């Protein structure tokens, strides 16, 4: 096959890629011993569709003349492995000076020649870190796709990160937002335990006291039983759900946790709760083929709403076929990618597609980038001041001002380089035998709910709550993970409120009498 | 000048001089007193004819600040001679200027530099980054550390409540990362070994020098009010040093007393918190930092951009006197790294103690040396673990404020690879009668009186009293009354029953 090098092109400006392409197997992933390059053994089925949607875009910004009119757009791509020192490797490869194979080492780069215009940013957080640290340095514009953690945010760091999805606190925001609507106000949080479930507790618990909600308890919770200890302490986790005397629990983890979560509520029956955890979670189907699962209660969420690019999966088949023609042949970027055949792949994974989103993200990060230097440049509908050849840093002026076009959707990147967008609220109903994700609402920066359309089991509103003040004759305890709600005793006949401020009773003298909830002693 | 020195071989060294271009942000006194540490290692090293006879072992500077300025100096070690930087497949054959980093301090800078120097293998030792995750030498290939971890530490604070009987405490964190999971890794010991926590809240990163609105100090009021309302009296900080200027004047400024703080790292030693007159009135102060180590005349020695301070010398001249009667305690990781590099590259050139063959190094095959060091400085054994950690003994410091002896006392002392807290001393406490201060969610019960759980808490209880016809077997349980046997009878709470008509 043709398709290793079919990732690439000419043209008077160029854009890098960073997509996963590739992998290597397990025996690779010993400690180096010595500095060799790393084998990216064999194929991987989504990175061929998330550069083929990047070819795409390319493709439509060369053919029409809605942007960059009389000039060509090119374009390099390459495989991260998944592999921090493959993704290094590649992106160092980008700075290095125009047409050559060095990149010279200088006290400031605002006086440099880097090869390349811009780069499509990697597909895992983590990568995304790593490289954002390096490529915000040299002032370069990164665009990336998936990478939802809010630690990108912060412009001190990343000065120059940007991203076509949604962060992690706008599905937040709108979660706590949901439990404000319906008075939710006593909740336990649980998170996954790598980074994305890290932060995900992190944001929630700021993100609730700074909104006046009472956490019962925190959580981070294991991915599997891949150790002996993890077998039991989901069930300590379930204790103190059952202590705290919760009712609803946001829970921010990938479906595979959230499965052996839910198995193991089903072992011991527990209590049909609200659950409103994440999208990962409300998607995956491993979950709701549980067949026991309508125990679990009630399941809530917010999905990501996005635009259709239908002629992606025909464009996928055509150059598949192109790859595979020989007259096509006669006519690096991924080695491996020529040995898989194209039936199981295409007829497999386009059948079946939250990688349909990926699509119109790494779709939309091309025409930001494209819009930016047609601002850059200056274009007329005719032509282009392209008198002087543009550098990295100048797009990166533009960049957050600007707005730009997708498939009639219209975006704009935020002042901390997000993008702000829109989610359907959707609620599981299972009375009928097959579960069905069902929308009730939707969230745009504030939560419209469609009461009418939400069963609940019992036919009436699931509360949680705690009181956050007690009343008169009555004794406080704290509770809550940052001592947020009290819990309140009525003083005991006998003993007396000492005073309206106090944690404590105190006992009546033995020649006289106290009612209850009293605060004085009495003849 | 300070920041450079000719050589056969140079390291690379790594400092925070400044806080907050990096030049522009206030000084900072520990980075200066480090980066000596180092300059003066490398002297020593210079001196030693029976280390590296012949072998000139230089050294280049630079200046880090806190997470900024990362990158550039290594792109400055990585760059030859030329100042350009070949890409390649594979760098078995490169040589880099420096043949050893001495790396930063904080771990995200560390973690920064580490992601780049793993695709060279140049080798990296860092002082006093504690973060956990650099254990995983499967991500950071490369890193090799002079100081115990902070499980060690968490284990040294752990030990230290288990052995004051502190069973009910309050946990603080800075509203960064070394804030955040130094705290989810102190709860997560601390409720394998039946302490409890009475509440945990994060701390706003106020900058000491600047200005503080209306919202900021509300949040400081709202926080001391906690501290103040709570019965758990004992209250563990984890915060960069920056941040507890104005975190502790509102704690004064409340009119608060009579708790023990107990210190991270990162601020258990720090002199300018320390020359705050007013904390003796808050009560004790208590914090786990790394062993001391008296280095032999340290003191008479410590009297192309980012290379230069300025205010390092007057900034350093007002804390000299304080420095030198303090001890001497991450010193001792800077100049223990610069010794294991420099016995590292001694016996990879296989020098015989008379002349050493002068050869090109690449950096990769130091890296493999450097693991295989074993050797006595200053009657310590330094060698590396598997996971790269050299395990120095750490130490638990009272603060005392007599300026005349010493500053930070030792009151005990802590062994990581027995993981064991041991040696405690006579700490002074606020208390009325120097006795232990106390804090415990409920007192113990009573005997005959069963325990019934208040919360979540597990450390917290009402005390109800058996009704007679049942006992408490202490002995089998703890939160029912067994029934007496049908012959017996009992006297409401108490633990056994009597034969009666």
């Amino acid at each position: 096959l043709c398709l290793s090098q079919q990732f690439k092109a000419q043209g008077d400006y160029i854009l890098g890629g960073l997509f996963p392409l590739g992998s290597t197997e397990e025996a690779t992933l010993n400690q180096r011993t010595q500095p060799n390059s790393i084998p990216c053994n064999r194929f991987s089925p989504l990175g061929l569709f998330l550069a083929m949607a990047m070819k795409m875009a390319v493709e439509e910004i060369n053919n029409g003349s809605a942007l960059l009119p009389g000039l060509r757009l090119g374009y390099d791509l390459f495989d991260t492995c998944s592999e921090p020192v493959v993704t290094m490797k590649s992106s160092l490869m980008f700075l290095a000076k125009v047409g050559s194979q060095s990149i010279a080492a200088y006290c400031n780069y605002t006086q440099y020649q880097p090869r390349v215009l811009a780069v499509i940013g990697p597909h895992s957080s983590e990568l995304a870190l790593i490289t954002g640290k390096f490529f915000s340095f040299f002032l370069m514009p990164q665009v990336s796709y998936s990478a939802s953690m809010d630690r990108l945010s912060d412009r001190e760091t990343f000065p120059s990160f940007f991203r076509t999805v949604p962060s992690d606190r706008v599905q937040l925001q709108a979660v706590v937002t949901l439990l404000q609507n319906f008075s939710w106000n006593w909740v336990a949080a649980l998170g996954s335990d790598d980074d994305y479930g890290r932060e995900g507790l992190s944001i929630f618990s700021s993100l609730a006291n700074a909104r006046g909600i009472c956490i019962a308890h925190e959580g981070l919770v294991p991915q599997h039983d891949t150790s002996g200890q993890q077998l039991g302490k989901v069930l300590d986790v379930l204790r103190q759900v059952n202590q705290s005397k919760v009712q609803v629990v946001v829970l921010f983890a990938s479906a595979r946790a959230v499965y052996s979560l839910f198995s193991y509520s089903i072992h011991h029956g527990l209590s049909p709760k609200v659950w409103v955890a994440s999208e990962s979670w409300l998607t995956s189907d491993l979950v709701m083929t549980l067949p026991n699962i309508a125990r679990v209660g009630t399941v809530l969420g917010f999905l990501q709403r996005g635009a259709l690019l239908p002629e992606f999966s025909h464009y996928v088949e055509t150059h598949l076929a192109l790859a595979a023609d020989p007259a096509f042949c006669a006519s690096q970027r991924c080695p491996r990618c020529d040995d898989i055949m194209l039936q199981n792949l295409s007829s497999g994974l386009l059948q079946n597609l939250q990688l349909h989103h990926q699509i119109f993200a790494t779709y939309a990060a091309v025409y930001s980038v494209a819009q930016a230097l047609h601002n850059t440049l200056q274009c007329n509908v005719s032509h282009c001041h392209v008198s002087e050849h543009v550098l990295p840093w100048q797009l990166l002026e533009n960049m957050y001002n600007m707005s730009f076009h997708a498939r009639d959707l219209t975006l704009q990147f935020d002042a901390e380089g997000n993008v702000d967008m829109e989610y359907d609220l959707k609620m599981w109903v299972w009375q009928s035998p097959t579960p069905v994700l069902h929308t009730v609402g939707t969230f745009n920066g504030t939560l419209q709910l469609q009461q009418s359309k939400m069963y609940w089991p019992g036919n009436q509103v699931p509360v949680s709550q705690c009181s956050r003040q007690c009343k008169d004759g009555q004794v406080r305890r704290v509770k809550g993970f940052h001592s947020c709600c009290y819990d309140c005793v009525d003083c005991k006949a006998g003993s007396y409120r000492k005073h309206p401020d106090d944690f404590t009773c105190t006992p009546c003298n033995q020649d006289q009498w106290s009612p209850e909830k009293s605060t004085a002693c009495l003849p | 000048s300070d920041f450079y020195l000719p050589g056969d071989y140079l390291l690379g060294g790594l400092f925070s001089l400044h806080a907050n271009m990096c030049k522009e942000y206030e000084v900072k006194v520990i980075g200066y007193n480090l980066m000596q540490a180092m300059r003066f290692a490398v002297e020593e090293i210079n001196n030693d004819s029976s280390l590296l006879p012949g072998v000139l072992l230089g050294y280049e500077i630079v200046d880090v600040c806190y997470i900024s300025n990362n990158v550039q100096p290594v792109l400055y070690f990585l760059a030859h001679e030329d100042n350009l930087l070949p890409i390649q497949e594979d760098y078995s054959n490169y040589s880099s200027r420096v043949v050893a980093v001495i790396g930063p301090d904080n771990s995200e800078s560390v973690m920064t530099v580490a992601n780049f120097l793993s695709l060279f293998l140049l080798p990296q030792i860092t002082y006093s980054a504690i973060s956990d995750e650099l254990r995983d030498k499967v991500r950071f290939p490369a890193l090799l550390r002079t100081t115990p971890s902070a499980d060690h530490h968490i284990e040294a604070m752990v030990q230290l409540m288990l052995h004051f009987r502190w069973n009910w405490i309050i946990v603080l964190v800075s509203n960064d990362t070394y804030g955040r999971d130094n705290g989810q890794l102190l709860g997560e010991r601390v409720a394998r070994r039946g302490i409890c926590i009475a509440f945990q809240e994060t701390l706003p990163t106020l900058q000491p020098n600047q200005n503080m609105t209306s919202e900021e100090r509300q949040r400081l009021v709202t926080i001391v009010d906690k501290l103040q309302q709570s019965t758990a009296r004992v209250v563990v900080v984890f915060s960069p040093d920056l941040t507890l200027y104005h975190f502790f004047n509102e704690v004064l400024r409340q009119n608060f007393t009579g708790a023990v703080w107990i210190a991270s790292e990162s601020w258990a030693i720090d002199p300018v918190l320390h020359n705050l007159t007013e904390l003796r009135h808050l009560g004790t102060f208590l914090g786990i930092t790394i062993q001391s180590v008296p280095i032999p005349g340290f003191s008479e020695f410590r009297e192309t951009c980012n290379q230069e301070c300025d205010n390092c010398l007057n900034a350093t001249l007002s804390f000299n006197t304080i420095l030198r009667l303090s001890g001497e305690r991450v010193v001792y990781s800077v100049y223990s790294a610069v010794y294991a590099v420099a016995h590292a590259l001694h016996s990879l050139l296989g020098c015989d103690k008379s002349t050493c063959t002068k050869r090109v190094v690449y950096p990769w095959q130091l890296l493999e040396e450097i693991w295989k060091v074993n050797f006595t400085l200053l009657d310590h054994q330094i060698f590396f673990d598997p996971q790269g950690d050299v395990a120095l003994h750490l130490e638990i410091v009272q603060w005392q404020w007599d300026r005349s002896q010493n500053p930070f006392q030792s009151v005990a002392s802590y062994y990581p690879l027995q993981r064991q807290l041991k040696n405690i001393q006579d700490i002074s406490w606020h208390t009325i009668n120097n006795t232990i201060p106390m804090s415990m969610c409920s007192k113990r019960c009573q005997s005959g009186q069963k325990k019934k759980p208040v919360g979540i808490h597990v450390c917290c209880f009402e005390c109800i009293d058996c009704l007679p016809g049942t006992f408490l077997n202490h002995t089998e349980d703890e939160y029912e009354c067994q029934a007496c046997p049908n012959n017996e009878w009992s006297y409401q709470s108490e633990t056994s029953c009597f034969k009666r008509q």
